[PDB]
């Protein structure tokens, strides 16, 4: 899996509360967490799926 | 909102709730069909919900109203984050005054140190989350471009302005983009961005609504 993949989920500056998905290398799965609006990482998902076929495969 | 407060019953009529499944950035009535948010809170098949303190009631005092048009300001730019507003026009109008008025928009700037009031439903937790049931108000003045400046190195444009304690404890946070900054009766800022949340020499910064009145009226009177 892509190395930015294993950085932890990052919410960003901006104020909104929207739910999008990353990859927890440490528990091996895609989760939830809340994305603020901009300046998003690569380990931000808008699906379970997406998140897992881009950073589930080992 | 952190380090706030409950707002009184109907307060702030002029707060509405972008809702795209549930909410995710508030916004400020102008008029009977038109809303004012942040930039970044644009999304496709938006609902504006109005009227109610409470954010998770149905068929309460609320009022859904799809949004017909979100017309995000042309220079919005997502890396900057410059130019942080939109305008939402509702597909029928609300019914104004009682639980749902608009709220008026600035002749003229503010000044540092007026004190202004911002609220939302955002997280009221700089460092855990918990996000609240009812509308979270506070009370915080507009800091000097100054230090807004020295706060955000090479970060704040012209059409920004920090406001909130230098201190840390009391400022707007994720769930409160688009959100009002009301100075003296009129809208002056829109909640927009900041480094975490209440933190220390972090105060939050607004788009300064004053710098797009013409803007505003242009676009409503020709959409």
């Amino acid at each position: 899996r892509p190395d930015f993949c294993l950085e932890p989920p990052y919410t960003g500056p901006c104020r909104l509360r929207i739910i999008r998905y990353f990859y927890n290398a440490k528990a091996g799965l895609c989760q939830t967490f809340v994305y603020g609006g901009c300046r998003a990482k690569r380990n931000n998902f808008k699906s379970a799926e997406d998140c897992l076929r881009t950073c589930g495969g080992a | 909102i952190v380090g706030g407060y409950t707002c009184g019953a109907n307060t702030v009529p002029y707060q509405v709730s972008l809702n795209s499944g549930y909410h995710f950035c508030g916004g400020s009535l102008i008029n009977s069909q038109w809303v004012v948010s942040a930039a970044h809170c644009y999304k496709s098949g938006i609902q504006v919900r109005l009227g109610e303190d409470n954010i998770n009631v149905v068929e309460g005092n609320e009022q859904f109203i799809s949004a017909s048009k979100s017309i995000v300001h042309p220079s919005y730019n997502s890396n900057t984050l410059n130019n942080d507003i939109m305008l939402i026009k509702l597909k029928s109008a609300a019914s104004l005054n009682s639980r749902v008025a608009s709220i008026s928009l600035p002749t003229s700037c503010a000044s540092a140190g007026t004190q202004c009031l911002i609220s939302g439903w955002g997280n009221t937790k700089s460092s855990g989350t918990s996000y609240p049931d009812v509308l979270k108000c506070l009370k915080a003045p507009i800091l000097s471009d100054s230090s807004c400046k020295s706060a955000y190195p090479g970060q704040i444009t012209s059409n920004m302005f920090c406001a909130g304690y230098l201190e840390g404890g009391k400022d707007s946070c994720q769930g409160d983009s688009g959100g009002p900054v009301v100075c003296s009766g009129k809208l002056q800022g829109i909640v927009s961005w900041g480094s975490g949340c209440a933190q220390k020499n972090k105060p939050g910064v607004y788009t300064k609504v004053c710098n797009y009145v013409s803007w505003i009226k242009q676009t409503i009177a020709s959409n």
